[PDB]
């Protein structure tokens, strides 16, 4: 199960982007709060 | 599955509070709660499955935000500040109850007519006059339908005297009628489940609660029976509907059934067989006995269990 | 009412809920009661039911939940008097 | 074997009481007990098994709980900060008691109509009404046939009042029918087992007994005879199920307890016999005379036995 080792190698490399991508919604969150507003509005409209 | 509503709530169970809170803000109180058991019990996450949910977030960002300043969330505030920078008048504010009242209007025309006649009966007949003329033309006949005909003649006459067109007061008076369907939907008046309740129980035990709702309130007692009433009298139930079913329901099942119904049963159902059907429907009937009255039962159960599966279908109304 | 303890015990209905409650710092306690009719009542009120096709039970006791609604019932009434 | 529930059992009793603190405040006291007996006594222990229960934990982690934040663990702790943070109305734990009262009402659709109806029998005629809408259809219809007559009728009279649709009273009112079945289950009345471990004795005892309980109770004493009873008369018994089981049943022993039993129970068991079978068997009674009864007593044991290997089948209601 050496590539099942491998692919949980990648789950962790995957896991690090996903705390990136979390860092990066965080930013979004963070920059522009006016637009964050303004994406929440219009999510809620999408919903 | 996930929907465009179920998109934003993955989303918003993904980001977190500082932009649940303004999302809150903007947004309803079950929907609100949702989110909350969303983040009180989690088990939707995966390493790609957060980039992804960024990646929607970036998406909406760029299109159904388009990177635009806070739409109406910090705008109305500058709004509010312009609104006191000029006269002393909150326009904005009567506008906001305006644009409720207007999506109330909208909401009143799609929910049920005589639900919003009772739900306004209460209230000024001038309300009722004045929120009938600004509500759809065809919804407006279907509650001036269902209103008796002294309140509707009292509606139309009020009509003809509603002139003033007023400008704030409006607002709030549908604002008063959404928030007297704002509370918990409810709707579990079930009008029909007793009688669906009924129908669920056992048929001695339905006809012994017939009886007992008799004693209570002949009325009552005569509704619950009318909502077991299913396909009994050809007329009502109609013969092409007695016609369409019949053919779906197993010829064998219906014998079984007839045999243990009255003789108007059997002869409404089989008027419209095929006329081999029906000859041998009422050759077996004389042939064999009525079998047990468990079999004749659960046969006369399935014919309406197709009933209600034709009626979900909602090709023609049953009875 | 002013009666002996006898005759208030004959006049009270039976079956029926007794509640003790002191007065510190006088000595003894002191005595409520309430009708099986209003603990029904108040129950199914709080059931939202109607209640015109009422039941009465007679020597069958309290439920947990009737007791526990005799409860909340018996606090209210003691904040009540209490105030 | 090692179900889903036991897997998660090995999890624990190879973890520790870190993690077992949290499933035993998630989980339920029986399950607790059991992962404590295993503490105590534990004999599933083995150098590759803890390493691939590791690895079924790191499954359950990456799948079941995905990596994901405390579900409903550490949440609900937040919820209720948030809920703090919002009006002083706990909906939330509301929701809680709703969440086990929706479960509540599944489950009392899942289990007995008749205890469920014992269970609220006691309770007030307007909770009967109430949950008797809020379950299932079927169910209700099952308990109301289980219900007396009188009881029923005012059961369905108070549904018909039920419009108040109540709002976190009605779910602590479930809470309060759980916990009346939350007790240990117990159920070990037993209503066949008396008959059953009657059935168990001696047949002389069994007799002895079944008079000294008429003397006791005529009415306690004919249900504990109708227990004994099991294939005495052909129309309860059914001809097609005597058909059934005396085909499997070989005909030397059905001979055998035949010449020992009553000359209506050998007529009612040969008539469904194949006619030469019947014919061997009676020719054969005629030549044999009684044998012992200790054997004829045997023949019929053996006879009972095959019936309630064919009542464990369940292909046919026996009796």
């Amino acid at each position: 199960k050496d590539e099942q080792l491998q692919q949980r190698r990648a789950n962790q490399r995957l896991g690090a982007e996903v705390m990136s991508q979390r860092i990066r919604e965080m930013s979004d969150n963070d920059p522009r709060v006016v637009a964050l507003v303004i994406r929440q509005w219009m999510s809620n409209d999408h919903e | 599955n996930l929907s465009g509503t179920d998109k934003s709530v993955i989303l918003l169970m993904t980001i977190g509070e500082d932009r649940a809170a303004e999302v809150f803000k903007h947004l309803s109180t079950r929907e609100v709660q949702a989110l909350s058991t969303a983040m009180a019990n989690v088990r939707q996450i995966s390493n790609k499955q957060l980039t992804d949910v960024l990646s929607e977030f970036e998406q909406e960002a760029e299109q159904f935000a388009a990177l635009n300043i806070n739409a109406n969330e910090y705008l109305r505030s500058v709004l509010v500040k312009a609104l006191g920078e000029e006269r002393a008048s909150s326009l904005l504010e009567d506008i906001l109850e305006t644009r409720d009242t207007t999506s109330g209007i909208e909401t009143l025309n799609f929910m049920e007519p005589q639900s919003a006649a009772d739900l306004i009966r209460d209230e000024h007949p001038q309300i009722i006059a004045t929120i009938l003329v600004h509500l759809k033309r065809s919804q407006a006949a279907d509650i001036l339908a269902l209103f008796d005909e002294r309140l509707r003649h009292d509606v139309m006459l009020r009509i003809a005297t509603f002139g003033g067109v007023q400008l704030a007061e409006l607002t709030e008076v549908l604002n008063g009628l959404l928030d007297g369907q704002n509370l918990k939907r409810s709707k579990m008046g079930g009008v029909r489940t007793a009688a669906e309740i009924i129908n669920l129980m056992k048929t001695q035990q339905e006809e012994a609660v017939i009886t007992a709702v008799r004693e209570f309130d002949g009325e009552l007692a005569q509704k619950i029976i009318d909502e077991m009433f299913l396909f009994e009298n050809l007329v009502d139930v109609d013969d092409r509907s007695i016609q369409r079913l019949l053919q779906e329901v197993d010829s064998e099942s219906l014998l079984i059934a007839l045999k243990g119904a009255e003789p108007p049963l059997r002869e409404k159902f089989l008027r419209n067989m095929s006329q081999r059907a029906a000859d041998i429907l009422r050759d077996d009937l004389a042939n064999r006995g009525p079998v047990r009255l468990s079999q004749v039962e659960n046969e006369q159960k399935a014919i309406l269990l197709i009933v209600r599966r034709l009626a979900e279908t909602g090709e023609m109304v049953i009875g | 009412r002013i009666q002996p303890y006898h005759e208030f015990a004959r006049n009270l209905p039976v079956p029926t809920n007794l509640n003790l409650i002191h007065l510190k710092p006088l000595r003894g306690t002191g005595l409520v009661v309430f009708s099986p009719s209003l603990v029904f009542i108040a129950v199914d009120n709080l059931f939202g039911g109607d209640g015109r096709f009422p039941t009465k039970v007679e020597g069958r006791e309290f439920t947990h939940t009737e007791q526990r609604v005799i409860n909340r019932m018996l606090k209210l009434a003691l904040e009540g008097y209490s105030d």
